[PDB]
């Protein structure tokens, strides 16, 4: 999970 | 402690760095 | 860790539009504003925790949002929470930016002192503009009520207090700030409790439930959330 938006 | 003021200099690079990116 | 830290300056050397310049000038810097060390919260037995946890975001918040493209603290999420947690307290020690996983693993270790608050993890896919986004929140219950912790890019996308009185309510709640920046919610990943003690040798159940929300429809993706509710009380 890396966009984080 | 050799390690210490390395940690706060990149600390305070990574800041600077983070600021600069937003 | 020179490896590491050349890593990071030639990755913004890339994505910078000015890349090289930019590292130039605070690499070469003499003088830079040295950032205070974020003091840990620590709670009297008296302080509510719906304060506590104002204070946990707080000092989430503290510590920014890592946009350097280099995130600092791997988090494998098979590790047992005994291993997520020392991994929570470095962070704690190094006191670096950090993204949304990381502040769900440190929303664990600051709440681990609060037994009656219930947490959980909630991730999100989401689509827009044929692209895919994953987040995910540190949701709580605290007294029959659901909140959430995290970190975000967008502020509605993190903090909600303790407020909501259903989960779908809290659910809802983020597909709706997903929807006001175009954003469908395509699905809903639901963890289990995760345990007090810091020293548990089991993983965080990342995936109890998980929600396919275009394929539940309205009132079925609301029955969904509420038996995942009902299952934490297990």
């Amino acid at each position: 999970e890396g966009e984080c938006y | 402690s050799a390690q210490q003021e390395l940690k706060q200099r990149q600390r305070a690079e990574i800041y600077a760095l983070n600021r600069v990116m937003t | 860790d020179e490896a590491t830290w050349e890593r990071m300056w030639k990755h913004v050397a890339k994505i910078h539009p000015d890349g090289e310049k930019v590292a130039q000038r605070i690499r070469g810097a003499t003088d830079l504003p040295k950032i205070p060390i974020p003091s840990v919260p620590t709670f009297q037995p008296s302080t509510p925790v719906p304060e506590r946890l104002e204070a946990v975001q707080r000092y989430i918040r503290e510590l920014q949002y890592n946009h350097t493209g280099t995130q600092f603290f791997e988090i494998k999420k098979s590790r047992p929470l005994t291993g997520l947690m020392d991994l929570a307290k470095e962070m704690t020690k190094e006191a670096l930016p950090i993204k949304c996983l990381e502040a769900v693993i440190l929303g664990i270790y600051l709440t681990n002192s609060m037994p009656t608050l219930e947490r959980f993890p909630i991730s999100f896919k989401t689509y827009f503009s044929g692209n895919y986004f994953r987040h995910i929140v540190l949701g709580v219950n605290f007294a029959g009520r659901y909140g959430a912790l995290g970190m975000s890019r967008r502020e509605d996308l993190m903090y909600k207090p303790p407020a909501f009185r259903t989960l779908s309510e809290l659910v809802l709640d983020f597909e709706a700030a997903y929807g006001r920046c175009w954003h469908v919610l395509k699905k809903v990943k639901l963890g289990q409790s995760v345990s007090h003690d810091p020293h548990s040798v089991e993983q965080i159940e990342w995936k109890h439930s998980v929600l396919d929300v275009e394929r539940l429809g309205r009132d079925d993706f609301r029955k969904e959330l509420e038996r995942h509710a009902r299952d934490m009380r297990l």
